[PDB]
């Protein structure tokens, strides 16, 4: 390759889902004491269900803490966002704006609709309404509530801003021990050396690399603003949780083989002995519905926990360091990554090196000079047609073949495809 | 869901509203809180239903007015405890209610005086997850001990007592960025 | 233990029958009347067993994921040295030692944590005789008067020679270059 492209791509990962709690006596029986007394004879079904749901709710906050709270040093956002030409202004919070999030985070938080707005509902909103019964009010009236997450969106945004500021000021050092400051051009030169390109390529093309980075960030802005369904996974998580809660609410209108789905009709129309059979049928059906909901929620919590473990691994290995793993943090050679807070998830902005504009060259495995075989130390032997040079693999920088660029192993009679040439000696 | 033509010889009772009571309207029994309703209902029909078949409204047979039916203690209530063998004091979180609406939401006039202690007090403040009663809001920031939610945590002591605080994300730090200095 | 104890305590539930004891139902009722109550108890106990098996399967999946992670850590940190950041402890990983634990494994991660940092004046490259010299492995540092080259994670200042650096081009395009002398053996 003779050129390169600085590519910034997004990876959207779910981290947590909504924490839900269920009151059995409100769901199965409501307010009737006969059903509560009959439900007392079913043992510890609901202690088990509440224990499982409480474990899920605790695990959600554990997932958020494991993803976003890896570093406990809240580094201050720098006053000057430009670091050697790299703009960094759209991934860091704006001091002139009332929101503590960044521009990209503000775009991301407006992309997830969040139709399941439990908290927006308070006491007095479900009562005195001019008809127009809501599904959230039906959830609250039947003992289904949504608990808020421990970390608010502002604190997650503060964690993300601290991570980005630490990456901009200290680079890879603050993920291991104390934050050691370094100019950003030298940090990018070290990352270029990490991907296999000598630092002179970064230093001689610093303005072009910074311009490509800024253009890629702007393209990320336009892709988030214009193209819909970018945050598909978080929207699917929200829709799945809301639809599961709505199904649990709508299952209360089933008879389950009883004369009616209304407990009050059964109680008021029949005496005790005849009503116990129908109430037991309704209790069995509603307990089956609750157990089914808890089982699906546990499976979804396991999937969300796996996604959050992967997100925490990516935060450790790509934000706090440079990854040599292929395709782990974007297509191409990974340079650096920036987290962005998202509703119930994290968005990673992966900065990668993509070589381009390749050129054909005639190559040889080794050079036979004075009966000795010379092998390149770091790079390949290339020929432009008349003269033989040595250059690095990922960038065409032809150099004079000297005794310092190569090393001698043996004679030029065993290597297949060797080419006779001269090795310079200073 | 039609007007009653043939009824039993049951004697009526005066209406009790804004209280958790048992009710019996046209043979349709239940338990809940009765409140004045602004609902408009089509004629020759008596009770309103839900998508979960919950009777939320009912037309009175004598005053011909619709009344809401609200279940008793429909809001979520959480109790924060430092633990047995540590203390007996508790803090109560009434989820998604305002602090001035706590006695109305939990029906504090029908509770025991021990429960009526936690219905109001000087140690009340909105925590964005509801109203917390029984814990004082300190201005310090500590690590989380008991997660209330929405950035609020609680702990015992700081005479030991339950305090509530905004959780601390970590130690505040600053890196002096320069374009020509490095730290080795 | 809690799941097993809950499964044991679930046997005292009637599940809508006249009693939770099978012997009372059998001894108090004839066959036809007892089949209904025994079927109710059978349905309830089968539901309890199915619930226990479902929770055990989910917990087994979680334990299997944890064991897969533990086996990966055993392969990549005990049998080798890991370059993955924070995979096997905070800091630069040196070596790890497994320790047997009840129903688990405890990894003792030996890591390298650099400390006691010192401020230095640094330059991306050194311009000498119109040529730009870039460091091979390390950075250019200055103690105030003289320019040295040292490794990144440990301060070991060395004389800037032609073997420590390499030449790329002229000292006019690199931003922040510093004029100095490069020693030649
Ligand atoms: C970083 O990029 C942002 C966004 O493109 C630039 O901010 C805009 O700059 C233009 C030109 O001065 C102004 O008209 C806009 O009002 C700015 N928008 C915002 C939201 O600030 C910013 O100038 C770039 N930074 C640098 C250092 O070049
Ligand atoms: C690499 O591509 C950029 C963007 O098109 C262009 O400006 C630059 O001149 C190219 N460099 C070379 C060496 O062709
Ligand atoms: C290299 O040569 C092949 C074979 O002739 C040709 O198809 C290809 O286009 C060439 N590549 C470039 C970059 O010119
Ligand atoms: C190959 O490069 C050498 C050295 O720059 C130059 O003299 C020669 O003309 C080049 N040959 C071709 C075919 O481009
Ligand atoms: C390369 O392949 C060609 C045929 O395409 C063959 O004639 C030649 O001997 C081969 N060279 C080597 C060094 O293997
Ligand atoms: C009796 O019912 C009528 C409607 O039929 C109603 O207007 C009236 O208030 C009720 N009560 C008495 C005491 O008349
Ligand atoms: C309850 O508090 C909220 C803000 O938390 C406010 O918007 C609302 O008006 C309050 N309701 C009443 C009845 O005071
Ligand atoms: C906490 O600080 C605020 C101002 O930030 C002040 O109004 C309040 O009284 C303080 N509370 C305590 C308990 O000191
Ligand atoms: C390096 O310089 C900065 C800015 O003057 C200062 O805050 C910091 O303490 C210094 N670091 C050391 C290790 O002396
Ligand atoms: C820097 O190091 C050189 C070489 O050891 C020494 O001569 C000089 O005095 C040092 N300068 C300062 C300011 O410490
Ligand atoms: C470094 O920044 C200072 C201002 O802090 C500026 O005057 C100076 O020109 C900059 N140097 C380089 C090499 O960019």
């Amino acid at each position: 390759p003779t050129n390169f492209t600085i590519s910034v791509t997004t990876e959207v990962m779910p981290v947590s889902m909504t924490k839900t709690s269920v009151d059995c006596t409100m769901y199965i029986c409501g307010d009737s004491v006969e059903c509560s007394t009959l439900l007392l004879q079913y043992g510890s079904f609901c202690t088990q269900l509440n224990r499982a749901l409480t474990g899920i709710a605790v695990e959600q906050d554990k997932n958020t803490q494991e993803v976003f709270a890896q570093v406990k040093q809240i580094y201050k956002t720098p006053d000057i966002k430009d670091f050697g030409g790299f703009n960094f202004s759209q991934i860091l919070p704006d001091p002139s704006k009332p929101s503590k999030r960044s521009f990209i985070e503000d775009l991301l938080f407006n992309k997830v609709t969040l139709a399941d707005a439990g908290f927006v509902k308070q006491y007095g909103d479900c009562l005195g309404d001019i008809q127009a019964r809501d599904l959230i009010c039906a959830q609250k009236f039947n003992g289904l509530t949504v608990l808020p997450p421990l970390l608010t969106d502002e604190m997650i945004a503060a964690y993300t801003a601290a991570l980005i500021s630490g990456t901009a000021t200290a680079g890879w050092t603050f993920g291991a021990g104390a934050a050691l400051q370094i100019p950003f051009a030298m940090q990018m030169a070290y990352r270029f050396n990490g991907i296999g390109v000598t630092q002179n390529v970064l230093y001689e093309n610093q303005k072009l690399i910074a311009n490509q980075f800024n253009s890629a960030i702007g393209k990320i802005q336009e892709s988030l603003t214009s193209t819909a369904s970018a945050l598909g996974k978080l929207q699917d998580v929200v829709n799945q949780n809301a639809q599961a809660l709505n199904t649990l609410v709508k299952q209360l209108s089933s008879n389950f083989g009883a004369i009616s789905s209304v407990l009050n009709d059964i109680i008021s129309r029949l005496d005790k002995v005849e009503a116990e059979v129908q109430i037991d049928r309704l209790i069995t059906g509603r307990l089956q519905s609750l157990q089914t909901y808890v089982t699906q929620q546990l499976i979804r919590a396991a999937e969300i926990r796996a996604s959050a473990n992967l997100a925490a691994t990516k935060m450790s290995e790509c934000v706090l360091g440079q990854s040599k793993r292929v395709d782990f943090c974007g297509k191409g050679y990974h340079l650096m990554s920036f987290p962005q807070a998202a509703p119930h998830g994290v968005v990673f902005l992966h900065v990668t090196y993509i070589p381009s504009q390749e050129r054909n060259f005639t190559t040889a495995p080794a050079i036979c000079h004075e009966g000795k075989a010379h092998f390149p130390r770091e790079g390949v032997f290339v020929s432009n047609g008349t003269h033989w040079f040595i250059t690095q693999r990922n960038f065409y920088e032809p150099q004079i073949i000297t005794t310092d660029n190569t090393f001698v192993s043996g004679t030029c009679d065993v290597v297949i495809g060797i080419v006779n040439n001269t090795v310079y000696d200073p | 869901n039609a007007p009653a033509t043939v009824c039993g010889p049951k004697q009526s009772t005066e209406l009790i509203k804004n209280k958790c009571v048992n009710f019996n309207f046209n043979g349709l029994t239940g338990t809940g809180v009765l409140t004045d309703s602004n609902k408009k209902f089509q004629s020759f029909q008596q009770f309103g239903r839900d998508v979960s078949d919950f009777t939320d409204s009912v037309k009175d047979p004598k005053t011909l007015e619709v009344l809401d039916i609200t279940p008793c203690s429909y809001g979520g209530v959480s109790v924060i405890t430092p633990g047995t063998n540590a203390s007996t004091q508790v803090a109560v979180l009434y989820q998604d209610v305002n602090c001035t609406d706590v006695p109305t939401a939990i029906h504090a006039e029908q509770l025991t005086p021990s429960w009526r202690v936690y219905s109001t007090g000087t140690n009340m403040f909105q925590t964005q997850a509801g109203c917390l009663i029984g814990a004082e809001h300190v201005n310090n920031s500590y690590d989380c001990d008991i997660p209330i939610g929405a950035g609020i945590c609680a702990t015992y002591h700081t005479n030991k007592r339950i305090v509530a605080y905004v959780m601390s994300l970590g130690a505040e730090n600053s890196v002096a960025y320069s374009n020509n200095t490095i730290a080795i």
